């Protein structure tokens, strides 16, 4: 989704 | 410091940014961008232990590289590669706002095509492609194509999403869900006209697209979000980071 949250690193 | 108090803790350090853009775009009938620009900011939510002092660090050399027209930062930014530098607010807040017109990623492209018959009818396709990575996908795609005044109806046919055309609005709007990168899609529609005043002609405003893309349409990327407290016993690897970029359109208009 549009929107979401990726980690890093 | 009177953005932050002293004694914060959290079992959970835990940060979050937003890298939020509005692309904008004025294209000719002739495939020319005729201006067009980027503006952005980054907002971040944090929930870190103490008073850590942070840095933020994007691809802004000026492979990945962007070139930033201009921005301003939140009073915690220590102004002075040379990255930026502070110790934030707790929870959410505005650390940067920029704009942008270098090298920018149009993520759609829009080929309208018009055939005058005679003085019933026109013939209109209209064709997007997506500018992206495939494995990415748009969202929430609205294209909307003026019609003339003199509109007594219209068909269309489209094999993806749905159109309606809207009177009111003198427009036909066309609706896609979802699309990805690399792909085309196409609308027809047959336009209907009553007679009219033949001495003045019909304007063509432009067509007109919406969308929401996850990705920075300037390119900046996000590089590191390096947190240091010192007096705690937590560091950076012990904090989690979630980056996510939402890219949406502002106005965004091709002219036929």
């Amino acid at each position: 989704h549009l929107g979401t949250y990726g980690v890093f690193t | 410091i009177g953005w932050r108090r002293e004694g914060i803790k959290y079992r959970r350090n835990e940060l979050f940014l937003d890298v939020l853009e509005s692309v904008n775009l004025l294209m000719s009938p002739q495939g020319q961008v005729l201006s067009a620009h980027v503006s952005g900011r980054v907002v971040m939510k944090s929930y870190l232990s103490g008073m850590p002092e942070c840095k933020f660090g994007m691809n802004d050399k000026i492979k990945q590289s962007i070139a930033i027209d201009d921005c301003t930062f939140h009073q915690c930014v220590r102004l002075s590669e040379r990255s930026i530098s502070f110790i934030p607010p707790d929870g959410e807040f505005e650390l940067m706002r920029y704009r942008t017109t270098k090298d920018i990623i149009l993520p759609f492209r829009v080929i309208p095509l018009v055939r005058e018959v005679g003085r019933t009818k026109l013939e209109v396709k209209v064709v997007i492609k997506s500018n992206f990575k495939p494995s990415l996908l748009a969202q929430k795609i609205e294209v909307r194509i003026p019609t003339p005044l003199n509109t007594s109806g219209v068909q269309v046919i489209c094999m993806k999403g749905k159109a309606k055309y809207k009177a009111s609005e003198n427009a036909i709007v066309w609706k896609i869900k979802r699309m990805a990168g690399m792909k085309e899609s196409q609308i027809s529609a047959e336009i209907e006209l009553l007679p009219t005043n033949d001495k003045k002609k019909w304007a063509r405003p432009p067509i007109s697209m919406n969308f929401e893309v996850p990705f920075a349409p300037s390119g900046l990327k996000v590089r590191y979000l390096k947190v240091f407290e010192p007096k705690l016993n937590y560091s950076d690897h012990d904090v989690i980071k979630w980056v996510r970029y939402i890219g949406r359109s502002g106005i965004y208009e091709t002219r036929c």
